[PDB]
């Protein structure tokens, strides 16, 4: 029970973690590309 | 040393399916007039409360409940009922009571005992000996002191019924016969009152206007001047002039004496009009909310 | 809705500028109303 | 200077340590260019 | 000396509106009519209770709660679990003795990136009706009150007769202004707007 | 990890059950903390897990149980 | 003996490969990342 | 601040206990340790 | 005097498998023994 | 199963070589507090400098007068109950026993200037009840004397503060236990007055009595022993002291409430709960006993479990 | 018969400057809303006493200290922090305390809790975690009435627009400054309830009989008797400890420490 | 390797004798005097 309880409060949602890995290169993104990433996250959240 | 346990001998002439009726009544409070280790059943009946041959009433029950020794049933076996005293000074490491009232008991509250007031008494009808066991109500210290306020306000109108708590509505009823006790209640009231108005009270009256203009400045204070009030009215009715100064000025101070005299009255007021606290619920693991009927652990106060 | 005390307090702390005082002032006098009107008002208006 | 006033006071029984539970290291993957499938497009040849 | 702009009962906007109405000499007469209704905590209790639009708009916002069926996936050896040793203590309780068993533990995650991942997949029942239940700001003991307390009490009564979320009738001297619990709930936890 | 209904919905056509029984260990690890990591746990406030091996570097049973393995 | 640990720690030590490139640019250098994290403490309880 | 530093010399060269087999850019996730 | 967190160790409790508790128990024993030696000599000293 | 307490104090108001074990000891607050307390508590039209004179002339002839003011350290802390009884032996109704007590304690202490110290203490108490600074607020119950050791003008008392009396092992002459005892002049059974006369549990109270009539002050204390609880005990004594309550209610004192009686003018008694007797019925023996060379009657209780929570319950009503 | 010992997981990341005060705060009294063996550091902190989304006054604490369970800091180790519950009857052996009040406690006196009504609370700033802690004062039960009355009657005199003493020591109440700011705010709710609760008495009494020397009487009387009793005990509280020394200092000066027994 | 020592300490611990007394003054208990001394560093030199 407690192991599963710990495992829950540790995992971020899939619908956000999935694209970040696909936008990994030079993973200190510049001022701009971060905006494109966020504007597509606000859709990849509602969409699924 | 050891908990001062008390035993009350039930008679052998008891109904078989009445002992199992008394067994469920574990964790409830009975009282005594004389505190002996060996006592008998009639001494905890309803007849034992009789003022003189007549069935007692509320304003007579609130003088018995603070002139009797409270005690808690601990373990009952067929032919022997064992209980422990409370306000005596003996340790009671193992103690548990039942939620006698139809209200909820938050954790950490203080518990004061109350007479049957909600039209629903759960007594037991003992047929062989012809008795009746009055089980009081374990009401928290706040709901009590409000119930007592309402009931005494009604009793003064017998000498010419709705409360809110947690959002529920409980309506009370009583029997205000035997006027003399209700009378003595009034002398108690006026004896609390007269000592409250110290000589320096005119200096507090000197502020009634300034409390109203300040009353229009905050959202809390304009409610402290709620419409039903003598302060706001007299601020509209009776303004106060100046006064002669303090005699023996360079040493005394009247306001300190005022409120110091008032606080003792504040301590003893609900004490003598209701009853002193006897218990305080303190669980260590169980749930805070103690639903009606459920039993819980308590420590002396 | 009608509580603007502290808001106005914190608001009268900005970099207020030398704004004109035409529509936010009032006065009075004692003469003939035509005289008052065309005199001390209408001739100082174009400079106020 | 830390004299014990009466005798055998507290704080002489602590035994409160902290432990280094272990380390972790990683090793890289030495790739050779000719092993890749991209080497087909070119004819490498030394020329000292 | 004959009244300024920012203090007058009638500021420039009304005259602007009467200058460029393009209206039909008939509804222009009526257009100004509504424009003279007050805008005060007692005006709206007259305009709204009788179907008048006092030239102002609101944006409702209600937040609800939906029961989900989560889905969890974790990686091998993503957590190191250290198990302590049991210890027993006791204390007397109802009737007699009562024992208790405790055991300390600890954990730490061995990844470098993110090892576990969560995905809320299914949909259970909605736990709260998406209904209309307005909020009454009168519960608060907030800022400055009016100057005639009868007007404040009148506002409270009028508003409390405009819905069902409201404090009890006799306001206490001190407390929390709890609302009266109704005797029956029907569709789910009421969401306040 | 999931719920019963999602489990059943995934075991119809989306996931092909590969193995219905697997092997897993039967015994925990241990941490002893004796000896050199005990002298230093008391004179100072530190101790190393593999304390007895790092000083040399410088200078079990499993059983079969029913499960639901998938690809 | 977990009851006496003030805090258990661990260590990660990862390296990253580089890529040789032409000019002009700051030449890439090998980097070394060192990591340390702490443990949390939890417990259980039962009674009869 | 940072009591966690200074206990043991951070690049403590005792012996590895396990491989990491991840090799991901880590500077992006500076937020979950020392 | 003997201080708490030490008296609780000196009390005739059960053996705990850990060695930390045994070492601390020996520490408390030795401390109490030295104190007792001092106090016993104190009488033969102060009689003079 | 018991609880002891220790205090080092002067030996001017108390001699443990003279009271026997089981006598109640009382503790005092610092006298310096009375100054400021009377400074703002005295009644208008009355000067508290008479209280100043009382204390100052008292402490001028009791012991080493210096360490009058603050920081005295080594103070006159404890007093015997028999002492505070015998300096007011002119108000206890059973005259002969109280008079024997007084002459015995005047002869058993130092022998020199105690007549002085007694009249000083009596005058001091009179003055304090006159300036509306009551003695019950400054004198508390310490314990029952168990064992002592004295020196030149200084003592070291150890007394029982909680639990059963006869569970305290002491190294005296006869046998290692001891029982409580009080002078027979202060004993006042409450139940007898109301004639309840029932066996069972009985509380023990420590009750003061105030009679403030102009320049005719009066202060005396008893040790009550009744069946009543701490709630209705006030009603009981207020009842059998009817004359005194009026004795203070009458002689105590557009428009103002100034000139109407207050709590301070209408007070007559204050009491505290200090113990319990959870036996089958109370037995106690009045046997005449010797304080060294004189014989005085005492009350010998049995099985008293000392209580606590030293809160004073007042009675002006 | 086992002491009700409590363990508080003192987290890391705390600057040693704060632990240097936590070690020194060995003997102060902390309270829990409910009594648990394994507690938190957020349960003790002032962030629990908030009432209306804001820090509380010196009146709200006067119900807090009645609806919470007090406990004493028994000993601190660099890892965690321990305590023993005091309200219930447990045989806790050590149970010492330290004086946090500008008053010397005599021997054999009983003590009651009292919020920081005068002077600012000697807090402890755990800002590295984001909370602070303040502790109750320990004044002998003989002074509670005197203090809580003199300060309030001083506030009333300062509204319309003095020293307490104990055991050979006078402690000034004004503390030599115009504290009519802040102090004039942390208490006003108490006197506000006070004056309106006493004024009705002098008026209701005259309403009944004025020759002593529809605005219902029967309902303003309840609001008077209910109110005056509600505060009637929040102010008139009871003692929870008693100082009993055995060959220690005769008295205890402010800041010092000593051992007690439970009432 | 004196060149590597940041600082080196040596410690003492003495237990004073105590005498039995008599009197209404408090009793005496055996003290424990702990202490810690630190090493001072120096150097020499010679040249040819």
């Amino acid at each position: 029970d407690q192991l599963l309880g710990v495992l829950l409060e540790k995992a971020p949602p899939l619908s956000l973690l999935s694209p970040i890995n696909k936008f990994q290169p030079e993973g200190h993104l510049n001022r701009v590309a971060r905006a494109a990433l966020l504007s597509d996250l606000k859709r990849r959240v509602c969409a699924d | 040393a050891m908990p001062f346990e008390i035993e009350v001998l039930l008679p052998g002439e008891l109904s078989p399916a009445e002992t199992s009726a008394l067994q469920k009544c574990e964790g409830k409070i009975i009282t005594f007039s004389t505190l002996r280790h060996r006592a008998s059943l009639v001494d905890i009946a309803l007849s034992s409360y009789y003022i003189n041959g007549a069935p007692p009433d509320t304003l007579s029950l609130l003088e018995a409940y603070r002139m009797r020794f409270a005690a808690v049933i601990t373990r009952v076996i067929p032919g022997k009922l064992l209980a422990h005293a409370i306000g005596v000074g003996t340790p009671t490491p193992g103690l548990f009571i039942q939620n006698t009232s139809p209200v909820d008991l938050c954790n950490g509250d203080y518990i004061c005992l109350l007479p049957p007031v909600f039209g629903s008494a759960d007594s037991i009808r003992l047929d062989s000996v012809g008795l009746e066991i009055v089980f009081p109500l374990t009401i928290p210290q706040t709901l009590m002191r409000e119930i007592i306020a309402k009931v005494v306000a009604r009793a003064v109108e017998r000498t010419a019924d709705v409360i809110c708590y947690n959002g529920r509505r409980y309506e009370l009823e009583t029997n205000l016969q035997h006027r003399d006790g209700s009378d003595a209640a009034i002398r108690t009231l006026v004896l609390n009152l007269m000592f409250s108005i110290n000589e320096g009270c005119l200096l507090l009256l000197a502020l009634i206007p300034t409390l109203l203009v300040q009353g229009a400045h905050d959202g809390y204070v304009n409610l402290l001047i709620q419409t039903a009030n003598c302060v706001r009215e007299t601020g509209q009715l009776i303004n106060i002039p100046p006064m002669p100064r303090i005699q023996d000025g360079h040493r005394r101070f009247p306001i300190y004496e005022t409120i110091s005299s008032w606080i003792s009255t504040s301590s003893r007021l609900g004490d003598t009009l209701g009853t002193r606290a006897i218990l305080r619920v303190c669980v260590f693991d169980g749930p805070s909310t103690v639903h009606p009927g459920d039993r819980t652990a308590v420590i002396q106060v | 809705l009608l509580d603007v005390e502290a808001t106005l307090v914190a608001l009268r702390q900005q970099h207020l500028d030398r704004q004109c005082y035409f529509g936010v002032y009032v006065a009075e006098g004692t003469e003939d109303t035509l005289d008052v009107q065309m005199g001390r008002f209408m001739e100082t208006w174009a400079d106020m | 200077f830390f004299k014990q006033i009466r005798s055998d006071d507290n704080s002489l029984y602590s035994a409160q340590f902290d432990i280094l539970l272990g380390t972790y290291c990683n090793t890289l993957n030495f790739v050779r260019f000719l092993e890749l499938g991209l080497s087909v497009a070119c004819i490498c040849t030394k020329f000292p | 000396f004959l009244g300024a702009n920012h203090h007058a009962t009638i500021r420039q906007p009304v005259a602007y509106h009467v200058t460029h109405s393009k209206s039909d000499f008939n509804t222009l007469t009526y257009s100004l009519l509504g424009g003279y209704f007050k805008f005060t905590p007692i005006s709206l209790t007259h305009q709204l209770r009788t179907g008048f639009h006092p030239g102002i708009a609101f944006t409702v916002v209600r937040q609800d709660r939906f029961a989900t069926e989560q889905l969890l996936y974790a990686e091998r050896a993503s957590e190191s679990y250290f198990v302590g040793q049991i210890q027993v203590h006791h204390h007397d309780a109802i009737g007699g003795v009562n024992f208790t068993l405790t055991q300390p533990r600890a954990h730490v995650d061995l990844g470098v990136g993110y090892t576990a991942v969560c995905a809320t997949a299914a949909l259970r029942c909605p736990l709260t009706d998406m209904g209309n239940t307005a909020q009454n700001l009168f519960f608060s003991r907030g800022g400055v009150p009016m100057l005639h307390d009868n007007v404040t009490e009148s506002l409270r009564r009028i508003t409390a007769s405009g819905g069902r979320l409201n404090p009890t009738e006799p306001l206490p001297i001190f407390g929390g202004l709890r609302p009266a619990t109704s005797a029956g709930i029907a569709r789910g936890q009421a969401s306040v707007c | 990890v999931t719920t019963a209904t999602l489990k059943r919905q995934l075991l119809q056509g989306i996931l092909q059950i590969d193995d219905t029984a697997a092997d897993v260990p039967v015994t925990y690890g241990e941490m002893v903390l004796q000896g050199t990591n005990l002298v230093t746990a008391l004179v100072m406030g530190k101790a190393v897990r593999g304390m007895d091996d790092v000083a040399r570097h410088l200078l079990p049973v499993n059983a079969r149980v029913p499960a639901d393995l998938v690809i | 003996e977990l009851a006496y640990v003030r805090d258990g720690v661990i260590q990660f030590e990862v390296q990253q490969p580089m890529i040789a490139r032409d000019g002009p640019h700051p030449v890439d250098q090998p980097v070394h990342n060192y990591m340390v994290k702490r443990i949390h403490k939890r417990s259980l309880s039962a009674a009869f | 601040s940072d009591r966690i530093a200074g206990l043991f010399n951070i690049p403590a060269g005792i012996i590895p206990t396990g491989n990491v087999l991840s090799t991901i850019e880590v500077c992006a996730h500076r937020c979950i340790f020392d | 005097a003997i201080a708490s967190e030490a008296l609780s160790l000196l009390s005739n409790t059960y053996v705990d498998g850990t060695e930390i508790d045994s070492s601390l128990r020996i520490r408390a024993i030795q401390q109490m023994a030295r104190n007792l030696r001092t106090v016993l000599d104190s009488f033969e000293r102060g009689t003079a | 199963t018991t609880q002891l307490i220790q205090q080092v104090s002067l030996t001017d108001f108390f001699r443990p070589d003279i009271e026997h074990a089981g006598s109640i000891v009382l503790i005092l607050r610092h006298p310096s507090d009375m100054i400021g307390e009377a400074n703002t508590l005295t009644q208008a039209g009355r000067d508290p400098d008479v209280l100043l004179e009382g204390l100052r002339n008292l402490f001028n002839a009791c012991t080493a007068p210096w360490t009058v003011g603050e920081g005295g350290g080594l103070r006159a802390y404890v007093t015997s109950l028999s002492f505070i009884a015998a300096c007011r032996a002119e108000e206890y109704t059973d005259k002969q026993a109280a008079d024997a007590n007084r002459t015995a304690i005047v002869s058993a202490y130092g022998c020199s200037r105690m007549e002085t110290r007694l009249i000083r203490f009596s005058e001091c108490l009179r003055a304090m009840v006159q300036c509306h600074v009551f003695p019950h607020r400054f004198i508390s119950f310490f314990g029952s004397l168990l064992e002592y050791t004295i020196q030149d003008n200084l003592c070291n008392i150890t007394a029982v503060a909680k639990g059963p009396q006869e569970a305290a092992r002491t190294d005296k002459t006869s046998t290692r236990r001891v029982t409580a005892n009080i002078p027979a002049c202060v004993f006042w059974d409450v139940d007898k007055d109301l004639h309840l006369s029932a066996d069972g549990l009985k509380h023990v109270f420590l009750v003061f009595v105030y009679t403030q009539r102009r320049q005719r002050e009066g202060v005396r204390l008893h040790l009550a022993l009744s069946q009543l609880n701490e709630q209705c005990f006030g009603r009981g004594i207020g009842f059998l002291l009817g004359r005194i309550r009026a004795e203070n209610a009458a002689w105590g004192t557009t428009g103002d409430f100034r000139g109407l009686p207050t709590q301070l003018s209408c007070m007559y008694a204050a009491y505290t709960l200090i113990g319990t007797i959870p036996s089958e019925s109370v037995r106690y023996t009045r046997r005449m006993e010797r304080f060294g060379g004189y014989n005085v009657p005492t009350i010998w209780l049995e099985g008293v479990v000392w209580g606590g929570t030293n809160t004073w319950n007042e009675c002006y009503y």
